[PDB]
DNA sequence: GCTCAAGCGCTCTGCTCCTTCTCCCATCCTCTCGATGGCTATGAGATCAACTAG
RNA sequence: AUCGAGAGGA
DNA sequence: CTAGTTGATCTCATAAGGAGAAGGAGCAGAGCGCTTGAGC
């Protein structure tokens, strides 16, 4: 399973128009991770106005 | 009842203005036999009328016995209107001022077109681009022409529809008088009168006389 | 008895079933045990291209 | 040195 | 340019998987040119 997961999202790179785009070119996320954020800088929050 | 009257009848018969001036008008060796009685005759005036030069008799490949006919100067004409403007018009001009005055044979065997005929083994693609050069074999290749492909399929798909209808006939006889009068199906393009001939050369019918005409029946 | 029908066989998908066929099965590391592995001659003719003189 | 097998460690 | 010689070089000689994808079969029905074909 982790060697087809990987084959498959080998070449996914986030490119310099901050978009996502495979080996081909095709995009596959406008911006990354839908906000254009990487994952080591995030941390659980709490929305003060929904609840 | 001569070979040199019997060809010309059929070519008349042709639908020339169905295939767009392209492929020349063929008449069949089957046909042939069906003007002219003697049979045992009609090769022998077809062969010295080969090799006089005035008729090209191409083998087709429907069944064993196809033999198809092409008017000489109509086949000469319509090669290059149809070769010029292309890839392969240019040695197909040599094959045609050379081989064609030269030779009569239906099928050139390898030594005979590259040594005879000078022919070396790069051109010989474009003879094969558009219909001059068949496939009989490693070593020989019947002569070929051009287009011939939309003939022979409309040209199987009437011998089958008219014989068939021939079968669907009440008691399995269909007046040959009832053929002309009746209207030509849809099916078969080529003519009904073009296909009656070739079931009378090819047996598949036989001219039955009698008070109303003439007849034609499946072999018993 | 003159035109809409009724059929009709032939062909064209097509629809599902059954069969067949190729690939695929975590990474890295250590060690031992076994198997493997080929080894006719010697002489005769004959050509040929390079030295070694002429 | 090559192949194959077996026994093992995380 | 010619012979003679020396090696190469050759030739011939005697003896208790799976999931899925791909092909093909067979039947099943729709459609249509056709061939009648017979009721008003």
């Amino acid at each position: 399973i982790q060697r087809r997961l990987i084959k498959s999202m080998e070449s996914v790179m986030v490119k310099y128009d901050a978009t996502v785009r495979n080996s081909i070119n095709q995009v596959v996320q406008l911006r990354y991770g839908e906000d254009g954020l990487a994952g080591e800088s995030v941390e659980f929050q709490n929305l003060a106005t929904l609840k | 009842g001569s070979a040199r009257a019997a060809v010309s009848e059929l070519m008349q018969l042709f639908p020339r203005g169905l295939f767009e001036d392209a492929l020349p008008p063929i008449v069949l060796r089957s046909q042939v036999y069906s003007l002219v009685p003697d049979r045992t005759v009609a090769d022998r005036q077809l062969k010295e009328l080969q090799e006089q030069g005035e008729i090209r008799i191409v083998q087709l490949g429907f069944d064993l016995d196809a033999h198809g006919i092409i008017f000489t100067e109509d086949y000469r004409t319509r090669v290059l209107k149809a070769c010029d403007g292309r890839p392969y018009a240019g040695a197909v001009q040599k094959f045609l001022a050379s081989v064609l005055p030269a030779c009569g044979d239906l099928s050139f065997q390898q030594d005979q077109m590259t040594q005879t005929f000078g022919f070396r083994d790069s051109e010989i693609t474009h003879l094969v681009n558009a219909g001059v050069l068949t496939v009989r074999d490693a070593g020989s290749w019947w002569l070929a022409v051009p287009g011939a492909g939309r003939f022979i399929k409309y040209f199987v798909k009437g011998r089958q529809a008219v014989l068939s209808m021939v079968r669907k006939a009440k008691y399995r006889e269909l007046l040959l008088s009832e053929l002309l009068g009746r209207r030509a199906p849809v099916v078969v393009r080529l003519g009904l009168t073009y296909h009656v001939h070739d079931l009378i050369g090819a047996q598949l019918v036989d001219c039955i006389s009698t008070t109303s005409g003439t007849l034609l029946r499946l072999p018993e």
